[PDB]
RNA sequence: GAAGCCAGAGGAAACUCUGGUGGAGGCUCGCAGCGGUUCUGACGUGCAAAUCGAUCGUCAAAUCUGAGCAUGGGGGCGAAA
RNA sequence: GGAGACGACGGCGGGGGCCCCGGGCAGAGUUCUCUUUUCUUCUUAACGGUCUAUCACCCUGGAAACAGUUUGUCUGGAGAUAGGGUUUAAUGGCCGGAAGAGCCCGACACUUCUGUCGGGUCCGGUGCGCUCUCGACGUCCCUUGAAAAUCCGCGGGAGGGAAUAAUUCUCACGCCAGGUCGUACUCAUAACCGCAGCAGGUCCCCAAGGUGAACAGCCUCUGGUUGAUAGAACAAUGUAGAUAAGGGAAGUCGGCAAAAUAGAUCCGUAACUUCGGGAAAAGGAUUGGCUCUAAGGGUUGGGCACGUGCGUGCGGUUAACAACCAACUUAGAACUGGUACGGACAGGGGGAAUCUGACUGUCUAAUUAAAACAUAGCAUUGCG
């Protein structure tokens, strides 16, 4: 697992042709939002606080890529 | 000062008139202890009804919800409702009375 | 009480008999009738 | 002159401090490239193309 | 009605011991009647198996002990069993005084109370053996410091 | 509580004395382990073709121990019975 | 050339885990009386990023009035102290993994099928503690404590190399592939050997709380058992455990056995001696509880003038002061119960001599553990 601490290098690793899924996980209490996106190799990790630019960033990544909400639950 | 706001729901038994809301503040009043010696309320703790079966704390000092459970049980087991009546918190400061599960036999 | 070989079964882990119940308040002197003790049994 | 303890924990509170002041300026160019994100997802379209 | 298989299955699912599963007595057919884990989940679930919790082992007496202690009670020759190196060693003793000597020589020379050759020569009576303690060596560089000054007094 | 080391008192010095520090020894008490001293011991067609109990020796090493390998009867191995 | 690649022992220091203390949320137990109580959950992997961690090395400079310095006396004109840096080394902090997991609690649903939804999962401290690991030291040797597979760096400069662009880049990302055999269970008072489900024997890892010097003995937690033919009675004789008035070895071949001594603090301790010992010699005094007193520690923090939190030029060693924090020892005193005070457990009887072997050590598995054997030391013979 990578952090990605630049908005111009996880906008190159989700235009990647190996980028499988993404993911969106809102964590209330720290007040933080995490991108997170699989790769071949590594899930590269994304961590912004809480805004409406941090929703609006899921617009300007690919409209290929899947990008799936994270539930509550892991369910098995 | 920081303040913590206590409540004692005991609604139902109270309606079914087993709980007896009066003596429980008096029990209350006469047990609570500050610094380590009871009778020592004062501006600190103030122990008052807001009707409908509930008892309302108010506390400038570091009373523990756990401490006010403890003494919650204390009087039940005074009143021989400890094998019967259950002290459940049901959110922040709020602990209400309740009966145990019934079988129908 | 039998704590210095074994701890007390919680007593939310048991089911409370509605007759022993019943007889209990009876015997503290409340009025089971007019309450319904048998609406809040669970069968 | 051999330096004291008061001398040697302000040379340990200021570097302490350095690193919250970096910590604290990479978190905002981080949030600032958040806001200009779109011109960024732009260019490197544009680079790619 | 044999329930050895649902006990230590029960038990495998708490995650405890053999000894605190607690199977109902009343509704032994339907414990018997479960032979697979997920049932056993369901019966816990429902209440059938539950879990028990561990046996009294307080550290109250072990508390008040230490108080007493602390405060100097069981102290005496007939509580004493082994010998005084045994309970505290003279050469831990040592290096906690040498310890605390060396690191206030080396607080007084930063600070400037004392110069180096001050430092060297107390240094080596403390290796020596000559300063019981902190208030011992402070009162020895009181001393002096007066001795000095009542010397530049005179010159 | 051995060398080594520190401080103090002497002594021209070499040395002497005192208070510490240090942690040597096929040293020592002793738990485990290894062994096997004694008991009118237990047991004696026994739990056992050598066991059980108490007591005893040793316990930082000439200590205890596994696996792999070597030595084979005119032999081997033997701190030698 | 480095790695692989290396003894035993001693104390010291760092880190992980366990143990201990305090606060908080939730749950459970106790509640004649007392107990803001007692207990339980409160966790964070590999793999990575980032910032730091003893030794050592580098730069300035030139040290006696020698200085730095460890618990342990080593270092320095072959350059110390000081000041400033570079690096081996994480099981350290933060972040990604990762809260979405696991755990705890609650409210509904639930013939089954099945569950559904909420709330949290937090904040500190301490240590001659136990355990593992790491690091710098030190001691001992007529003992000096593996090899190879494999991997890397360097010396060297053969070749290969550009602007039709070249690239033979140990950088990042991307593509492809990873066969065979073992894997249950027991590891022992019933799964092995002893003819047996035999009180025997059989190599290792993890190791909680209290008392206590202590992986002693005794009690407890987790986890395990409650299995070893049962019932009744209480004669002799046994086996095992005890006690006994007065006398105290009168017993007996023979004090055989048993009893007595025993931990710790203090006083004190002879002959002999190879001067190291003997020695815990001998012989005495004391030990409970409670309330106090005293001593033994850590961290942080000094005034001006300018430039502007640092740089200077100064000025001072009463910080000998304040604030905060922390634990275990030692000594002293009063009071108080007593037939007992190492109250169980645990735990030397001591001395005067003689013979004998120098000692530590070894053997007769299954009747003899010894003046036997070995040992160091000494002497002789043979071999260039």
């Amino acid at each position: 697992p990578q952090e990605v601490s630049d908005i111009k290098k996880f906008i190159e690793i989700c235009r990647r042709k190996d980028a499988s899924s993404a993911r969106i996980k809102k964590n209330p209490k720290t007040q933080q939002i995490k991108f997170k996106v699989r790769c071949q190799r590594f899930l590269y990790t994304l961590v912004l606080k809480d805004s409406d630019k941090a929703e609006k960033l899921k617009q300007s990544l690919p409209p290929n890529l899947q990008i799936k909400d994270v539930p509550k639950r892991n369910k098995r | 000062k920081v303040t913590k706001k206590f409540i004692i729901n005991a609604s139902q038994p109270a309606s079914d008139k087993i709980f007896d809301v009066s003596a429980f503040e008096k029990f209350l009043n006469e047990r609570i202890k500050v610094d380590g010696r009871v009778g020592n309320l004062g501006d600190v703790i103030k122990i008052s009804q807001i009707g409908d079966g509930k008892v309302e704390i108010i506390a400038h000092n570091d009373l523990s919800g756990r401490y006010l459970k403890y003494l919650t049980k204390k009087f039940l087991k005074k009143m021989q409702l400890r094998d019967w009546l259950r002290v459940v918190a049901t959110s922040k400061g709020v602990y209400e009375l309740k009966f145990y599960n019934i079988v129908n036999d | 009480k039998s704590l210095k070989n074994r701890a007390i079964i919680p007593r939310k882990a048991v089911k409370k008999p509605l007759s022993q119940l019943e007889d209990h308040l009876d015997q503290l002197g409340v009025d089971t009738e007019a309450i319904g003790l048998r609406a809040r049994a669970q069968t | 002159r051999r330096k004291t303890k008061a001398e040697r924990n302000r040379i340990k509170r200021r570097k302490e401090e350095e690193r919250k002041r970096k910590h604290e300026e990479a978190m905002k160019r981080k949030q600032q490239q958040l806001e200009q994100a779109k011109k960024i997802a732009a260019e490197v379209e544009e680079r790619e193309r | 009605v044999n329930l050895r298989t649902q006990k230590r299955l029960a038990a495998s699912v708490l995650g405890c011991g053999e000894g605190k599963v607690w199977l109902d007595p009343n509704e032994v057919s339907e414990i018997s009647n479960a032979n697979s884990r997920q049932s056993i989940r369901k019966l816990v679930a429902d209440g059938l198996i539950i879990k028990k919790p561990v046996t009294m082992h307080s550290r109250s007496r072990a508390r008040e002990l230490n108080l007493a202690r602390r405060i100097g009670r069981h102290r005496g020759f007939g509580k004493r069993k082994g010998t005084a190196d045994a309970r505290m060693p003279q050469q831990v003793l040592w290096m906690r005084r040498q310890r605390v000597l060396r690191r206030l020589l080396v607080k007084y020379r930063a600070s400037g109370k004392i110069d180096k050759h001050l430092y060297h020569e107390l240094y080596h009576l403390a290796k020596g053996n000559t300063f019981k303690h902190k208030r011992a060596l402070v009162e020895h560089i009181h001393r002096a410091k007066a001795e000095k000054a009542r010397e530049r007094q005179i010159k």
